[PDB]
RNA sequence: AAGGAUUGUUGAUUUUGUGGGUGGUGGUGCAGUGAUGCCCGUUCUGGACGCGCGCUACAC
């Protein structure tokens, strides 16, 4: 229970927000991060009033000033309910510009952003047109190698689902120093599929989001793979080739050099 | 159509006024607010309260330290199929004979002058100078350190006369080896004019400049067997 | 460069130099899916009436 005062100061910040669109924000609202109970006065901000110019600003504000574990609530808490909310409620399924940009800003702590933004997505029913929208987000901003190869290796040991896929390919995409390590996990998460004793993967459809995944890494990372790493994922496609990518991943595997 | 155009208009004018009476009323409730920050900030002061990682949260932070541990992997780009290539090849050929056809129509130091060369190379045979200046290129390399771009660009002027100096020199005895290094270290120069061409044509334009001057003193004398060479090398870059 | 690169107080997200790819929250027609045929943004501010007589210039 915040100080009456309090509340009726923020209640009327919750007012402003509604129609902000440009200008300076109010000051008690800039004050937010650095106190300790901001939950409590965020709510009473009513996030999801928030107008997306507001939503904008709040992650440049949050993002910035607040420590790593924090700023985790945040991006899980609102920034990542505002994304799908407006996801689902528009008419053609698009996500706006400003909330567009929010997700950049929060990618600017990339820690907080894929344990706040992308694996709750991904691990919260998240659907195709989600991950095509996130994914261009983490397709166009900078990244370190580091922390996305740390998020390419978390994605990979997750079920086969199909916005899994769209996030791994973009990673793949993203022509990074993947570290010895993640080139490994890559190689095993699509050896799962092939047949063998072995799981549903063996025998799941494939669709084409996994060969054009596949075909990234075949094309970009032949030369940092060993030669029996090399000989499982052919394989893999003799198993389970699609009819036209397949052929482009044998001539680029078979064009790599052994590490 | 001009009614509905004026409504239109009128309309537009209506929200307009609309925008910025909300902006007017906007601004006067942030003034407000602002002037009563402190004891709102006062009163939250006093209520402020009182002084376990997610299992994923844990993980990740573990994956971030092992992989920096590891050595990291150096990106590829997608292998060109053949036809690909020489389509290309053909394109940038074509391309660059259209150009020509429209001109046609109108530790290791590297040495900043010739002379710090020949002191780096002084005790160094002469089948040694490919070696001695390649290596001084790989020490120097652009993206090694800020400024190399210059140093390396300095070094092509420095390389040149180094080449017409060398044909200066007597080689008779050992015209084998001179043969190893004149065409070894011309190589070298159409790499370096490849990335500082205008280094290397400031240089040359000045030695035509010294060529001319001693000339009008001494006739043939000034002339000299690297001064052939040195009209060779432009032909080639 | 952690004894501190960059952020609106923060911490390796950036800064300097050198290399470097891509139209891609594209649309639309077909059979969620498709190596898919065809093409190719954001907020403010403003929107000398006619006839007619006479006279005067324009021609080596």
């Amino acid at each position: 229970a915040l100080p009456e005062k309090v509340i009726k100061a923020y209640t009327t910040v919750g007012s402003i927000l509604k129609t902000w669109t440009h200008g300076k924000l109010p000051k008690l609202f800039k004050v937010i991060p650095s106190l300790r109970n901001w939950q409590d006065v965020i709510y009473v901000t009513n996030p999801e009033e928030w107008s997306p110019h507001v939503v904008y600003e709040a992650t440049k504000l949050f993002v910035s000033n607040l420590t790593a574990k924090e700023s985790q609530k945040f991006i899980n808490l609102i920034l990542l309910e505002r994304f799908r909310d407006n996801i689902e409620t528009s008419e053609d399924h698009s996500l706006n510009y400003h909330i567009y940009r929010a997700v950049k800003k929060s990618l600017y702590k990339p820690s907080a952003f894929f344990k706040g933004f992308l694996f709750p997505l991904v691990e919260t029913g998240c659907n195709v047109r989600e991950a095509t929208i996130a994914g261009s987000v983490l397709a166009k901003v900078s990244v370190p190698a580091l922390h996305s190869s740390a998020a390419l290796s978390y994605l990979l040991r997750l079920p086969f689902s199909p916005p899994t896929t769209v996030f791994i390919k973009i990673l793949l995409d993203k022509k990074y120093a993947l570290p010895y390590q993640t080139v490994d996990d890559c190689v095993y998460y699509f050896m799962r599929f092939r047949i063998l004793s072995n799981g549903e993967d063996a025998t799941r459809v494939l669709p084409v989001i996994w060969h054009k995944a596949f075909l990234t890494f075949a094309q970009r990372y032949k030369n940092d793979i060993t030669q029996d790493q090399r000989d499982f994922l052919l394989e893999t496609v003799r198993q389970r080739g699609h009819k036209d990518i397949g052929p482009e991943i044998r001539r680029e595997l078979l064009a790599g050099a052994s590490r | 159509k001009a009614e509905v155009m004026k409504e239109v208009i009128a309309k537009s004018k209506f929200y307009k006024q609309e925008r910025q009476k909300a902006q007017g009323i906007m601004e006067d409730q942030i003034d407000n607010l602002d002037d009563n920050f402190e004891d709102v900030m006062s009163e939250l002061m006093m209520t402020q309260p009182k002084k376990p990682k997610t299992d994923l949260d844990k993980e990740y932070d573990i994956k971030v330290k092992e992989l920096q541990l590891d050595k990291r992997a150096a990106p590829s780009d997608r292998t060109k199929t053949e036809e690909e290539k020489n389509a290309e090849a053909e394109e940038k050929k074509r391309e660059l004979e259209q150009q020509r056809l429209d001109r046609m129509n109108g530790s290791i130091s590297c040495p900043r002058t010739h002379d710090a060369l020949l002191d780096q190379v002084k005790k160094l045979d002469l089948d040694d100078h490919p070696k001695i200046v390649k290596n001084i290129i790989k020490a120097y390399q652009p993206k090694l350190a800020e400024g190399n771009k210059e140093k390396l660009g300095k070094f092509t002027a420095v390389l040149l006369r180094h080449i017409i100096f060398l044909s200066n020199q007597n080689y008779l005895k050992n015209v084998q080896s001179f043969k190893r290094t004149q065409n070894a270290l011309i190589s070298i120069l159409k790499s370096l004019s490849e990335k500082y061409n205008r280094e290397l044509s400031e240089e040359c334009r000045d030695y035509i400049n010294e060529m001319q001057a001693r000339y009008k003193k001494n006739h043939f004398d000034a002339l000299s067997n690297g001064d052939l060479v040195f009209f060779s090398i432009i032909g080639i870059l």
